[PDB]
């Protein structure tokens, strides 16, 4: 709308809170889990 | 466990060992001035079909002294308040505790600052005497309209109170000053009705606002009112309808623990 | 489907019948009969398959009569059938195959394949031979609407169901009472169990029920009725019933009390055993009610009396138990049974072939799922799949 | 969230806590260190815990504690210590607070109370509890005592904190408990508080939490240890803290869907 | 059913019998331990019977996996038949009600005995894979 | 022959398969001296003899007391049984005892002047034995700052012992700690529990039962070795002891890190 006085770093702090959001945590363990999967060939079969 | 509480009943449109506490001032028991008018009473209950040994007398000496932690001991709970003009307030608080269901957690004032969530947050407090002072706290946690160090320039909401019931402003924090010597302070919220308990009010009119809202002045069943000039007669009153009171009343409501409250640490 | 079933009953004839040395007389109306097919389809082209792996194929007709001029039969007889008959069985194969593979959610019945929509022409009608088999006398009756009949052995009519109804429960698993059953095939195992042994129930009583409603109406089954669940007498550790924790279920089994069979039609009794074991007969029923009890002992010696208290650390659970198994029955409808192999080879060919999932039959021809949800258009079909197979079947082992 | 109603549950086979930590005085003694209590809760949350989830409370003796022992938390371990001489008192206090009571009042000025069943007891709590009790036979005459007289009356208590009495189920009784430093409630067992765990230190497994002759239950929340040092006692509590939780559960009566059953 | 097998035999053509319960199983009754120690308190493996034409198998863990990666602990079972069997039908259940009550067996040597209070669990994974 | 490796043991459930060991007897001198004869191990060994054991196969070890005992308690016999008196003010020493002898432990060396510590897992304590140890521990934040203790300053610790001979410390895992042992008398090892060892079972003559072997506090086992008895006389303890020595070693089983099978499974 208008920039007040003095806008801060707006981008900064979005993503100060953004990559703390839920999303974020499901991205991380999306990436964890997928992750884990190429490194357990020795589970072989350990997931459902 | 869940006694299947997140499945659905079907009913069809065509189909076809209690107790009872009476709570009853010091006044009603100087006025009898009887010594077996308690033997009398359970005798007559006993006519009116209550097993002898199920109808227990209580005594308190004031509305103020009784909202102290009030105890909701029997399966039925009938308790006889008498009206005083310059006790509205405190009829009121006494009537909504004791008839419905809260549910409080601690609070640390002297560590914490303190808001209200929601319409049913209220912070209860009870004890000898409360005397709840408030300073609401802007968006840069400092005093509105008080000084947060100095708690003279607080906002005095409860003054020496036995039970309090306060409302502030929802959304916004605020520092509490309260005697914590003689008063505990819980953030409470109401779960809904109680109808394990019911009020007979002798005297006045009809008095008692149960709901902070002030658009909002509702009357249950529960809520009684009768006009009195002889002790033995409001007796006898109770004694002769107690059918239609217990009616009125439902006994699932009966808690474990018989304290006004459910306390969550 | 009865011109399919001729070609096919009379290939089976050909092959039994004409061998080296018999006389002429044993064979000579199956002589005739054979050259009526070879007339009927001399000068016919037919292609079967192009669905999924099955490969095309096409067939043509020309054929000259076996003759009918020997009193013994000789190698050159026999060798001469023979071609034809091995032709005309792999004829028979391929159109069973592509009909099996098929289906339909409207008119299931009807012919679905090229092949056998050509076959119901009114100029193939000259070769019928004879309907012996069960399934094309049943075929020919539904068609007629008379009253049809499938007997199974242990038929398959329940789908398979493992489960447990908790009438009495808390957060802690500790004083459990309900039931537990596990349905499949032609097995009913059902346990009702109370953790609190009927201590404080009305009579030292605990009431049990269990209703498993046919989806289709069975008639003339033998029944073998026995007093005890053998799956659900063994310590176990069972998922709870949102699957968020586990209970331990450890069984001690007494005889079921007041055991109550009842088989229904329509909501009415039409049979009802009492305290009755082993052989029992339903004449014609769609719902199986089996009512029991779990009676406190009024007499316990010590031993007893220990694992039964009064207070809430219950260590041994009280449960009583039946089994049922249907033995044989008959059915209107088609059904899958331990005995017969025509769901083994729909679902062969179609594993085989690599079918596409088509618009009526489940993956897999998953028969739990079939029998679950066994709508008309699945009965049609399966019966029409069912009586292809069995055709098929007369000539291929 | 029909609340009230008892719905069987069907399941398929084929598929933010506080904790509370009660101590006597005792132990803070041989601590002798302030900071213990903020070590315990750094400890926990190396456990898990989130810092301020641990409360301590601390009780004087057994004797104490067994006064109107409320434990508001979502788990609550006791450590009680072990006195040969205080047998009976650890497990009235156990059963008290290891099982859940529904009870109501006793004018024993105006009524007889007798016991309905084995569930039924009498739950008597204050300073001083003294408890004589008169049996009366169906013509309201007293069998060994004389109403009118409190002396012949048969005692089953004095002065204790907390008793529980067992009377013969079926008979009716004149009380004679001292109300002025005692309140006597009829109580009955719901079933087992899951709440709460009690955890003895010395002795040798001596609770007896059932009034049954013919059993003494060890319930999988009634657990002992040796001890020699207060800090390897806290020490071991903290490092099984998980086995601790595993063996309790949630309160049944808090959790919603107790509504209308004795919630709380 | 048979001369006409042995006739088609003869033909060089393919042949077929057709069996309910078929007896393909040698009868085998035995016990693999994958852990094991002599005083058979602490075991790991599985048990089976092989016979006519059913196969009971349970795999059994005294520790219930406490120490097992994950969890979890796998078991396999292998039945080679001596002939190939076609459209089979075939009934699978998640229980082995043979290995599910206390047993004292005697060790593989036949040395001694050791225990068996088998607590039933459901299989977790179960993957049955038939192979030509 | 095939050692160090672990091939799975196949055995049938329907087959039919139709004196060389030492026992070592652990008593305390109080009940020599009530016995009060000198030819009391010659009588025991000839009724062990009658029971079947060949003379020279029963030991008799004497200790003075279960502090004493404690203190290293070294076990080289195919069979031992250790009969410790009980006393009300030694319960927690008679646990320490008996989880010492009938649980295998591997120990690591401890150098508590150069390493903090932390125990990993459930199964790893320090057992510490000597003359007089006094453990004295701080635990240390994410810094190796001392929580509710002073790094620099020993007075600061938390006390865990006392001029204890054996001790086995549990301290909450996952977090390192700076000991203050007094090693100029006492060791401390850094021990993981093996499992059960099959060699040693102990009687408790005296009082009720109270050993518990498992730092978790929500289990106490009672093993088939931990037995227990009454006893008013010596003579009757032993006399019970030899009668019923069949049944004793029924419930015992020779050590299974001592059996050859063992190779480069920590023994043999
Ligand atoms: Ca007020
Ligand atoms: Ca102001
Ligand atoms: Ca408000
Ligand atoms: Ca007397
Ligand atoms: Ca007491
Ligand atoms: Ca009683
Ligand atoms: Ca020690
Ligand atoms: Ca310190
Ligand atoms: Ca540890
Ligand atoms: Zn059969």
């Amino acid at each position: 709308k208008s920039t007040i006085d003095a806008a801060k770093s707006m981008a900064t702090n979005v993503m100060k809170k953004f990559k703390k959001s839920g999303l974020a945590n499901s991205v991380s363990t999306l990436t964890d889990s997928l992750s884990d999967a190429a490194s357990s060939i020795s589970r072989g079969s350990s997931i459902r | 466990q869940n006694y299947g509480i997140n499945l659905p009943i079907t009913g069809s449109m065509d189909i076809a060992t209690s107790t009872l506490c009476l709570y009853y001032p010091t006044e009603a028991a100087t006025e009898i001035n009887d010594n077996s008018w308690k033997d009398t009473l359970s005798q007559l209950f006993l006519t009116k079909g209550w097993p002898t040994g199920s109808v227990y007398f209580k005594e308190y000496t004031n509305i103020a002294s009784f909202s102290v932690d009030p105890q909701l001991y029997c399966d039925y709970n009938v308790v006889l308040m008498k009206y005083d003009a310059t006790l509205q307030l405190d009829m009121s608080e006494l009537a909504d505790l004791i008839l419905n269901e809260w549910l409080c957690n601690p609070m640390d004032i002297t560590l914490y600052y303190y808001q209200q969530t929601d319409e049913a947050n209220k912070w209860i407090s009870m004890g000898s005497s409360c005397t709840i002072k408030v300073c609401p706290l802007n968006t840069q946690t400092l005093g509105i309209g008080c000084l947060t160090t100095d708690a003279t320039t607080f906002e005095e909401v409860a003054t020496a109170e036995k039970l309090v019931i306060t409302d502030v402003v929802d959304g916004v924090n605020h520092k509490l000053d309260v005697t914590t010597a003689t008063c505990t302070i819980r953030n409470c919220k109401k779960l809904g009705p109680r109808e394990n308990v019911a009020v007979i009010q002798v005297g006045g009119s009809d008095i008692l606002d149960i709901t902070a809202d002030p658009t909002t002045a509702p009357q249950t069943e529960r809520m009684m009112r009768i006009n009195w000039k002889k002790w033995w007669q409001v007796f006898y009153t109770v004694v002769d309808y107690v059918d239609q009171i217990i009616q009125v009343m439902s006994k699932r409501s009966r808690s474990l623990n018989s304290a006004a409250f459910y306390y969550r640490v | 489907m009865d011109v399919l079933y001729s070609l096919s009953k009379t290939l089976k004839d050909a092959r039994d019948k004409i061998v080296e040395g018999t006389l002429y007389s044993n064979v000579s109306d199956l002589i005739q009969q054979f050259n009526q097919m070879i007339i009927t389809m001399n000068g016919n082209e037919f292609q079967t398959g192009g669905i999924g792996n099955l490969p095309i194929r096409n067939w043509n007709f020309n054929f000259g009569l076996l003759g009918t001029t020997l009193l013994n039969l000789d190698a050159n007889y026999v060798e001469t059938a023979r071609n034809t008959i091995d032709y005309f069985v792999d004829f028979v194969d391929n159109v069973c195959m592509d009909e099996m593979v098929r289906e339909s959610q409207r008119n299931g019945i009807a012919p679905q394949s090229d092949s056998l929509r050509k076959l119901s022409a009114i100029k193939f009608k000259r070769i019928n031979f004879d309907n012996s088999s069960e399934y094309i006398e049943n075929w020919n009756l539904q068609n007629r609407r008379q009253r049809t009949g499938f007997t199974f052995h242990k038929p398959n009519i329940f789908p398979y169901s493992a489960s447990f109804t908790l009438n009495r429960s808390q957060p802690a698993h500790d004083n459990l009472m309900g039931t537990m059953w596990l349905n499949a095939g032609s097995e009913i195992q059902v346990a009702g169990f109370d953790y609190s042994c009927a201590i404080n129930a009305p009579a030292n009583i605990q009431q049990f029920e269990h209703i498993v409603p046919l989806r289709r109406v069975l008639t003339t089954a033998t029944i073998t009725l026995l007093p005890d669940a053998e799956r659900f007498s063994f310590p176990r550790v069972i998922n709870s019933a949102d699957g968020a924790t586990t209970w331990f279920f450890n069984p001690v089994i007494l005889r079921p009390n007041n055991v109550e069979v009842e088989f229904l039609l329509n909501g009415q009794i039409i049979n009802t055993y009492q305290a009755r074991f082993g052989t029992i007969v339903a004449r014609n029923f769609d719902t199986i009610r089996l009512s029991f009890q779990l009676m406190r002992p009024p007499n316990m010696t010590p031993a007893v009396a220990v694992l039964f208290p009064n207070a809430q650390p219950f260590e041994h659970h009280a449960t009583v138990g039946l089994t049922l198994r249907i033995e044989s029955a008959v059915c209107e409808s088609v059904l899958a049974d331990a005995s017969e192999t025509l769901l083994a080879n729909v679902t062969s060919v179609r594993q085989e072939y690599a079918i596409p999932v088509g618009p009526v039959f489940p993956p897999g021809m998953n028969w739990t799922d079939l029998i679950t949800n066994y709508s008309p258009s699945r009965e049609d079909n399966l019966q029409r799949v069912f009586t292809v197979a069995s055709i098929r079947s007369m000539l291929i082992k």
